[PDB]
């Protein structure tokens, strides 16, 4: 694991679970309002 | 009667092409320019601009792709003066010395301002509001400004657009060195002017377009449904209202063709007057405003600002040309 | 050679001129 | 008509130190109106190869004067 | 040359001439209203 | 709700940045 | 009113057509605008401006004028003493007053139609003879300050001059020229390049033979409008309606703004190039000399010579018998200023007199005219063209023939619009076409 | 002048209010409501 | 003066097949009954 | 109903309309924007180019933008992380990564609107001639901002995101890629233009023929979008132009669409051409005159006179424009004219 | 400036006050 690699995965690791994090806040939201 | 007669016959709207009384001039000029254009182009002599040096050969016969064939202006020689054919000693002489520049650009403005109000008399003779002769006078102002006016601010047509598609571009970078014109504001909202034009032109382009009520077919063409002279409403608003009522917030959406229609005209036209005001102020030597050494340090050294480098570039270009 | 190119090319469209401004068949009413 | 004689006082007032504090030039790393030449030696401090700058922007910015 | 330049007169002169008498009568009462 | 999500997350930065503007051009 | 009985509110003041009483509210108070307009720039310039230096210099497009009619300005264009400046501006104010005061007292209190409080001021636009008969006040009134002007020009102090035995500053007129051979006859030139239209006006004793003329034309125009009424070519013809007075009035003050576009960017005479600043035309001139002297005061003749371009290093030789100076100057060989035309020859320049010649005004002064060629931008930033920072200006004299220019460009649109409104108008269709007869509807098909 | 020597912002601006009367227009229709 | 010796090919097959393929069409239509 | 109940919610009637783009649309565009003003206003651009155009230095609006990481920074996409930025954040807005910052999130951006403007359509009922036509910047911002940094020697040859910015830009091209001649920016210039005009011929005609619904002499109020026949008569407007310019259009659906057309394929024959000047194919000299200008230096075309002008901003331009390449010219070098 | 500032503030602010006194006023328009 170099600087580099170790880098990049600190991107996507933060990178993908703020994007899933989105995710769950409008599945959450949706869910909330159940028309 | 024969002038009764013949009066009606100007006016009378029957005619393929409406001539108006606007007409008596608009044709012989106009179809005197094209002549006298088309022919000059094709064959003129090798043009001087300046009578110490220099011939430039702008015709077609000489070695020009349409791209480099222009029609040089009027020489620094003859200054402003009008410079008609008589007045010049000799023929060979009234060529040399790029009359036929000045020529036709005074045919072509006096017939491009008839034509201006061709489309008024005629209007008027068709019983509907007269407001294109307003939209045209967009372009019939950057006429004058370019061909008529800029060369006054530097009293010569010299300086004057030499016509012709390098030409034109020469024009513009040098114009561009010395006025500085991109960073003057009245060509920065021309830029707007066309742009939102060309926008504009197409999503109301597009919208109307996109809602179609379907006379045709789907093998059959799309256009072919429609019916000259349909009293039915082609294209649903109501649809399309919402459409870029959902795109954008439902406010903006401008409910009313008429009032869409009109505010589609009115953007490129004044965007395109200011232009040639833009121009009309260059020619007199007021220019854009170039921010330069905006940014100094303590140390008297110069930060060097963006705008320098185009102040370089134009200071480059001005050299070049002399 | 390279010249009369031009003017048989720009010609042809004087030539479309004349030609489709009179000729248009006449988008009738109804 | 409740908070907004309250939040928009206390919120812009944050944004008029940064500027005054000149906490701004750290955090974005903009220079100062006297930090450009450190010594005198007029010349663009201009960072150039990769795997370096974040070490080559330090040594402009290490003179400083 | 001298030719010319009376001619051009002669020319331009007719056609300015006869371009005013067609406002000068009754272009108003050309119209498809009155 | 909605709405009030809009110009909240946006409007509210600008306020933040004008404090920057006007600031600044006390500054040299 | 609202736009129920009328038109909307954008437009709004076109509701105005019908109602006399509203209208004179207008212009009485528009026109209070434009004198309270005037003095303010008066006093506002007056508490900026610095005597000493020259006018041009303080970047003032008005106290020229004022200073132009020959009150405070000494000879030398010294700018004597202020307190006439001062004068002027402040009563357009206090006149200013009394206008829109007026102009408001028509606006609500006075009557909302005149055809009933004054029959001799009421009118109505489709009538033909009591307007005419208004066009007649006017033309004599207008004739009148024509005159007024001779009176100070012929009578009261003296008016300024261009050219001078030597300032070149202040004169009362004693004979004017007048007489259809150099006036009618003058308007005849061509207006194309060496030949001014109106342009040229070399003498000043021109302008005030001739506005007796224009004095005494206008004065006839209202004795003859007065006791006169439109004829048949006269009726068949001009739409008469309430727009198309508006639009005429367009196009005629339109034209007028080119020529006064024209006058403040070439004439020397009616605007001194002193506290005007110089004449476009004329910088580039000055500034051709200033380099041949410096050059031929040290060690060097210039006379016969030729340059990297070819045509000499500074004189050249004219297709005409006179000679003139090179470079890019020579385009304009056709410009005579009060400086240089002495210095010029029976043919051109006399070269061994340029030497002698000179004055300590001239050479001076035709040198201060180098520093200011009109040029500049909209922060000013001047000096020539692409000159960095330095020399900052923009000649007020370029100011004017820009503006007047823009706004005239307008007015030939403007008069474009209302002439197509108010004939439309008249025509009746002005309101749309009408949906059920087209006009082209039935009509030979082509 | 001297006598006049002081009022600053009168003569200062002047000029400005005449564009105001414009705007005036616009506030005039703002009540009336178009 | 020289020039591509081809280049005047380039022209009219660019001027004819364009052009050609357009009457082809367009004579069919006319024969459209 | 889990994916089922989201989806309705996306596709509910609300102020603005969220759709499945949206998610896409609004943190790239917002991100896009929100990066724009304070790169703006802080962010130098000083270690980059050596000359500080930003907003926190003396520099004015319209001076002010994101430069572009430098050349010997080459085309690495300058990640907030990266091994370059090794997750510092100041030498990471220094080096201009800001700028890549914009683009990308711009391009998603940029795109999540495009795909909005289909699904609005499935769920509206129109035709997606509006997407399509939007594909036109596409094509424009991606050639102009993407393909033409990637075929130079690194980003920092690319607009700066400024109104200055674009300037310096421009005559970038003038002086090296001797742009206007070109021939596919001849097709833009047809289609801008060829744009603006008949979009001011359009509002003007329609606008002077309308059937008089309303009374008072504006006619805006006048109109009543109620199952209406059209606002104005196509008779007129035909037989009207058909008599001055000669030519009239006799569809108001071949109308439009020729609207639709002429900007579209204005750009996109422009993006055609900058992508091609990426590769510095760009459009130069003639043989023809060239070869002939070898044969006499007297004959004089407005093409030649535009070479020295090219020639000039080139020399000029360069050293403070490219600081990198560490030009001096000397003096007399620089190509000046009486010369 | 500051003083001068506020001496132009202060004079002419009739615009709006004469609305508002006339809107109060409820009179003509
Ligand atoms: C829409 C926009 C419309 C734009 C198109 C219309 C432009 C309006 C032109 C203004 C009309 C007045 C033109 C003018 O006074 O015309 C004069 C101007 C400049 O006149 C120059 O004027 C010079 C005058 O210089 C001398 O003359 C001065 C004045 O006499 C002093 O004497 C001083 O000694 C010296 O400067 C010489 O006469 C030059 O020969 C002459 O070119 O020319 C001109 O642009 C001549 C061309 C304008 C003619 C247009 C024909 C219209 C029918
Ligand atoms: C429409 C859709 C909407 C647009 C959506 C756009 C979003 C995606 C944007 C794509 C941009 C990513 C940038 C790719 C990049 O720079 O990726 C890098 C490469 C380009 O690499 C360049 O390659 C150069 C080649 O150098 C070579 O030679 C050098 C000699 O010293 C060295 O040896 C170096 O190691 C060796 O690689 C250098 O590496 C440069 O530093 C580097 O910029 O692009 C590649 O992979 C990508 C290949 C496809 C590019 C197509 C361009 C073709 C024209
Ligand atoms: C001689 C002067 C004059 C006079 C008295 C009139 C009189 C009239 N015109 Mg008119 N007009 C004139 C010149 C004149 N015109 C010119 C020169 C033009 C061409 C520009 C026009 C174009 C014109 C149009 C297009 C219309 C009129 C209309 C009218 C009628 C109503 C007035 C109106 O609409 O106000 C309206 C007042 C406003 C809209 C407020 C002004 C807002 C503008 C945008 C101000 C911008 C100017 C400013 C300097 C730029 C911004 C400042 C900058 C610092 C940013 C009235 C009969 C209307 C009509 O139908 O007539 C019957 C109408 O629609 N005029
Ligand atoms: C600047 C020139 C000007 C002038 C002189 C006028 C004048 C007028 N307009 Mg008007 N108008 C203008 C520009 C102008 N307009 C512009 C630019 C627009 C477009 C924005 C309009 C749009 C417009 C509409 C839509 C209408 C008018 C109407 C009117 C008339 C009646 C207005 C009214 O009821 O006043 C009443 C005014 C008040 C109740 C308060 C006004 C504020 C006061 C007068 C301020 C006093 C000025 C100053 C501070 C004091 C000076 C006096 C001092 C020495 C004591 C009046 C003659 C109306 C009309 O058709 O006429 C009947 C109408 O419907 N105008
Ligand atoms: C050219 C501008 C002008 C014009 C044409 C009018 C026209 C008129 N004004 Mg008038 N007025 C004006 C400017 C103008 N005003 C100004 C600027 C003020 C402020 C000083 C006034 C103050 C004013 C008052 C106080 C009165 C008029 C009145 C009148 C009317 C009758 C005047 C008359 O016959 O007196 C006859 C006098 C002679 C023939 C001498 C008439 C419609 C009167 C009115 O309202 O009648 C309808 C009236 O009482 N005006
Ligand atoms: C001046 C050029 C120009 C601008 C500014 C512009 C802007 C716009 N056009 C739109 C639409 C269109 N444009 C169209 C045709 C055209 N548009 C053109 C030219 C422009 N169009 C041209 C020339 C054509 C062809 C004639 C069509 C057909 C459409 C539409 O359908 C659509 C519409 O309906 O209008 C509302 C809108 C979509 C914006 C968006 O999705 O934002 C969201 C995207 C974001 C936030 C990404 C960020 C933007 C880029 C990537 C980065 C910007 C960098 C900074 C923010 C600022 C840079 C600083 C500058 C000074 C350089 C927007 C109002
Ligand atoms: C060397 C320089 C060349 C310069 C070129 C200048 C003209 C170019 C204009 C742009 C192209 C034409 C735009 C309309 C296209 C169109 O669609 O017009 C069609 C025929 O037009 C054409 O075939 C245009 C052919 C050439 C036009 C000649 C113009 C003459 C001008 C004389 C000036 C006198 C002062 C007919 O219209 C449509 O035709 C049918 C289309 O389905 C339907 O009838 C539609 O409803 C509609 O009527
Ligand atoms: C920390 C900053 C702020 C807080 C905590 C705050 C608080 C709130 C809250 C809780 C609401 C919803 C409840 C209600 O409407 O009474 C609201 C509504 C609103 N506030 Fe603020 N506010 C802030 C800043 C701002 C700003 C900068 C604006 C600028 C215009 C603003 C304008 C509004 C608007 C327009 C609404 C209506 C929201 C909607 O219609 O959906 N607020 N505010
Ligand atoms: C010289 C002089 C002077 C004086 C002045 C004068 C003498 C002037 C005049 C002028 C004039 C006196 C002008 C005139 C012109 C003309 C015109 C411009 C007019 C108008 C009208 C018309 C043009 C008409 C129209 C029409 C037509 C054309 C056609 C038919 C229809 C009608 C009728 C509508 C002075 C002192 C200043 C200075 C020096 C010089
Ligand atoms: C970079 C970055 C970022 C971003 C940020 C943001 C998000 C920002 C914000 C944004 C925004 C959202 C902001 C806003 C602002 C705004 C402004 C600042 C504006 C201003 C305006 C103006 C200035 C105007 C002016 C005017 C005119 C033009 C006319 C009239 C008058 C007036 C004055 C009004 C983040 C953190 C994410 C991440 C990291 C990095
Ligand atoms: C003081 C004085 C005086 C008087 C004067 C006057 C009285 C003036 C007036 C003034 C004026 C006349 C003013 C006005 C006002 C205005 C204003 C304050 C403005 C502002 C603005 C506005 C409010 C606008 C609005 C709007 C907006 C904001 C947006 C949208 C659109 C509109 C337009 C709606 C005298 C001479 C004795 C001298 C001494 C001192
Ligand atoms: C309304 C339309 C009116 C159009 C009017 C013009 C129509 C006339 C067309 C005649 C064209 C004659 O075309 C003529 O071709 C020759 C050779 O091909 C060109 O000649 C060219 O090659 C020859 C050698 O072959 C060289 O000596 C010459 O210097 C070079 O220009 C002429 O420059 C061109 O004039
Ligand atoms: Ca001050
Ligand atoms: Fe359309």
């Amino acid at each position: 694991i170099t600087p580099s690699l170790k880098g990049f995965f600190i991107g996507l690791l933060s990178g993908a679970v703020v994007l899933g994090l989105t995710f769950a806040v409008l599945i959450a939201i949706s869910q909330i309002d159940k028309v | 009667n024969l002038w009764e007669r013949f009066c009606n016959w100007v006016t009378s709207t029957d005619n393929r092409l409406y001539v108006g009384w606007f007409g008596v001039i608009m044709i012989p000029t106009l179809l005197a320019a094209t002549i006298c254009f088309v022919i000059a182009f094709i064959a003129a002599p090798p043009v001087d601009i300046d009578g110490i040096r220099e011939p430039v050969s702008g015709s077609l016969l000489y070695g020009n792709n349409i791209i480099t064939g222009a029609v040089v202006p009027s020489s620094n020689a003859i200054g402003l003066h009008f410079y008609p054919i008589w007045e010049a000693a000799s023929l060979d002489e009234w060529l040399y010395n790029g009359g036929p520049y000045q020529l036709i650009i005074f045919h072509f403005l006096l017939g491009a301002s008839c034509y201006m109000g061709r489309q008024w008399e005629l209007s008027y003779r068709l019983g509907m509001r007269p407001w294109i002769c307003v939209a045209y006078s967009a372009p019939l102002a950057s006429a004058f400004a370019v061909f008529l006016i800029y060369p006054i601010g530097q009293g010569s047509f010299s300086d004057g657009m030499p016509l012709g598609i390098s030409g034109t571009f020469n024009f513009m970078i040098v114009f561009q060195a010395e006025h500085n014109i991109l960073m003057h504001p009245f060509h920065q909202l021309g830029v707007a002017g066309v742009f939102g034009g060309a926008l504009f032109c197409a999503m109301h382009g597009s919208l109307v377009t996109s809602s179609l009520i379907r006379e045709t077919t789907e093998t059959e063409s799309a256009n072919y449904g429609y019916k000259f002279g349909q009293e039915e409403e082609t294209y649903n608003i109501v649809a399309a209202h919402g459409y870029f009522g959902r795109l954008i917030f439902q406010y903006a959406s401008f409910n009313n063709s008429r009032s869409l229609h009109f505010f589609l005209a009115a953007w490129p036209v004044v965007g395109v007057w200011f232009t040639a005001l833009g121009i009309s102020t260059m020619a007199f030597n007021l220019n854009g405003f170039n921010f330069n050494h905006s940014v100094i340090d303590a140390k008297g050294n110069v930060i060097n600002t963006w705008a320098d480098i185009i102040n370089r570039a134009n200071l480059g270009m001005e050299v070049m040309h002399e | 050679m390279e010249t009369i190119t031009y003017v048989f090319i720009f010609a042809c469209i004087i030539a479309l001129f004349f030609f489709a401004i009179f000729f248009r068949e006449p988008p009738r009413i109804t | 008509w409740v908070i907004h004689s309250i939040t928009i006082p206390a919120l812009f007032i944050a944004g008029w130190l940064f500027v005054s504090t000149g906490l701004a030039y750290d955090v974005f790393g903009t220079p100062r109106p006297d930090s450009y030449y450190a010594q005198e030696q007029r010349s663009i401090p201009l960072v150039t190869d990769r795997f370096e700058a974040k070490q080559q922007v330090e040594t402009f910015l290490e003179q400083l004067k | 040359m001298e030719t010319l330049k009376i001619t051009v007169y002669i020319v331009v002169t007719f056609f300015v001439l006869l371009f005013v008498f067609g406002f000068l009568s009754g272009d108003p009462a050309r119209n498809p209203k009155r | 709700t909605v709405r009030w999500v809009a110009v909240h997350t946006l409007a509210v930065p600008t306020i933040f940045f004008l404090g920057a503007i006007a600031a600044m051009q006390f500054i040299q | 009113d609202q736009e129920s009985s009328g038109f909307a509110w954008w437009a709004g003041n076109a509701r105005l057509i019908n109602l006399s009483g509203k209208l004179l509210g207008a212009h009485v108070a528009h026109a209070g605008l434009i004198v309270f307009w005037a003095g303010a720039m008066t006093l506002f310039e007056l508490a900026h401006f610095i005597p000493e230096k020259p006018m041009y210099e303080q970047g003032l497009i008005l106290i020229p004028h004022i200073a132009t009619l020959g009150w405070g300005v000494g000879p030398g264009g010294e700018v004597v003493d202020t307190f006439p400046f001062f004068v002027v501006g402040v009563v357009h104010l206090i006149s200013s007053a009394v206008l829109g005061f007026g102009g408001v007292y028509h606006a609500i209190r006075g009557p909302e139609t005149l055809e009933e409080y004054s029959s001799f001021f009421g009118y109505d636009w489709k009538d033909k003879n009591k307007m005419t008969t208004i066009l007649g006040f006017h033309l004599i009134v207008l004739g009148i300050g024509a005159l007024l002007l001779v009176a100070k020009a012929m009578f009261f102090g003296g008016l300024y001059d261009t050219w001078a035995p030597g300032g070149g500053d202040v004169r009362v007129i004693t004979n004017p020229t007048l007489d259809p051979r150099v006036i009618f006859g003058y308007l005849l030139k061509s207006p194309f390049g060496g030949e001014g239209w109106i342009v040229s006006v070399n003498n000043l004793e021109d302008v005030v033979g001739g506005h007796i003329w224009i004095g005494l034309i206008c004065i006839a125009g209202g004795i003859w409008h007065i006791l006169t009424t439109p004829f048949g070519w006269a009726r068949r013809a001009f739409i008469w309606s309430g727009e198309a007075y508006l639009s005429y009035s367009l196009g005629a003050l339109s034209m007028m703004g080119f020529i006064a576009t024209c006058f403040v960017w070439f004439n020397n005479t009616v605007y001194p190039s002193e506290f005007y600043g110089p004449t476009g035309p004329e910088a580039s001139q000055a500034q051709a000399m200033t380099f041949l002297i410096r050059d031929q005061k040290l060690g060097a003749n210039v006379g016969s010579a030729q340059g990297p371009t070819g045509l000499g290093k500074y004189l050249m030789r004219s297709p005409t018998g006179e000679i003139i100076f090179g470079g890019e100057t020579m385009r304009f060989w056709d410009f005579r200023g009060p400086w240089l035309e002495p210095l010029r020859g029976p043919n051109g320049l006399d070269l061994n007199k340029i030497k002698n010649d000179i004055q300590p005004w001239q050479e001076r002064r035709a040198a201060e005219y180098m520093t200011h060629a009109p040029l500049g931008s909209l922060n000013s930033v001047g000096g020539v063209a692409t000159e960095i920072n330095s020399v900052n200006f923009v000649s007020p004299r370029s100011w004017l023939a820009t503006s007047h220019f823009v706004l005239a460009f307008f007015f030939l649109v403007g008069h474009l619009w209302h002439a197509g409104r108010a004939r439309a108008a008249a025509a009746g269709f002005e309101k749309g076409i009408d949906r059920e007869s087209e006009p082209v509807l039935s009509m030979p098909s082509l | 002048p001297e006598a006049y020597a002081i009022f600053d912002p009168l003569v200062d601006v002047l000029p400005v209010i005449p564009v105001l009367f414009l705007a005036l227009a616009f506030v005039w229709q703002a009540a009336v409501g178009f | 003066m020289e020039v591509n010796q081809l280049g005047l090919i380039a022209t009219a097959l660019f001027v004819l097949v364009p052009s050609v393929f357009l009457i082809i069409l367009y004579v069919q239509t006319e024969s459209q009954q | 109903g889990w994916f089922d109940i989201l989806d309705d919610w996306l596709k509910r009637d609300r102020f603005v309309f969220v759709g499945w783009s949206g998610i896409l649309l609004f943190p790239c565009a917002y991100l896009a924007l929100g990066g724009w003003l304070t790169g703006t206003t802080f962010v130098t651009s000083w270690y980059t180019h050596g000359l500080a155009s930003s907003y926190l230095e003396g520099c004015n609006f319209l001076t002010v933008a994101v430069s572009t990481p430098a050349n010997s920074m080459g085309h690495s996409l300058l990640l907030l992380w990266g091994p370059e930025a090794q997750g510092d954040f100041t030498r990471w807005c220094q080096l201009g990564g800001l700028w890549t910052f914009i683009a990308l999130h711009g391009a998603f951006g940029l795109i999540g609107f495009m795909l909005r403007q289909f699904e609005i359509a499935r769920l509206v009922g129109v035709r997606p001639y509006n997407a399509i036509a939007f594909s036109a910047p596409i094509a424009v911002f991606v050639s102009v901002f993407l393909i033409y940094p990637l075929g130079q020697s690194s980003w920092f040859f690319a607009p700066s995101f400024g109104v200055a910015a674009i300037f310096r830009f421009l005559l970038f091209f003038q002086g090296f890629h001797n742009w206007t001649l070109n021939p596919f920016h001849m097709m833009g210039v047809a289609g801008v233009l060829g744009g603006a005009l008949l979009c001011a011929i359009h509002g003007a005609t329609v606008e002077n023929t309308l059937f008089q619904d309303g009374e008072g002499a504006s006619t805006f109020r006048a109109f009543n979008p109620t199952q209406a026949e059209e606002t104005y008569s196509m008779v007129t407007a035909n037989r009207f132009w058909s008599q001055i310019f000669g030519i009239a259009f006799s569809n108001k659906r071949w109308l439009h669409f020729f609207m639709l057309f002429v900007p579209v394929t204005g750009l996109w024959m422009s993006a055609i051409g900058v992508v091609g000047l990426a590769l510095n194919l760009r459009s130069y000299d003639f043989i023809s005159q060239e070869i002939r200008a070898a044969e006499d230096p007297e004959f004089e075309t407005f093409y030649t006179k535009n070479l020295l002008l090219n020639e000039g901003i080139r020399a000029w331009m360069a050293p403070q424009d490219q600081p990198h390449e560490n030009f001096v010219f000397p003096e007399e070098v620089l190509p000046r004219g009486n010369a | 400036v500051i003083a001068q500032l506020t001496m132009i503030a202060m004079i002419g602010i009739a615009g709006p006050m004469i609305i508002f006194l006339l809107a109060v006023r409820r009179g003509n328009l």
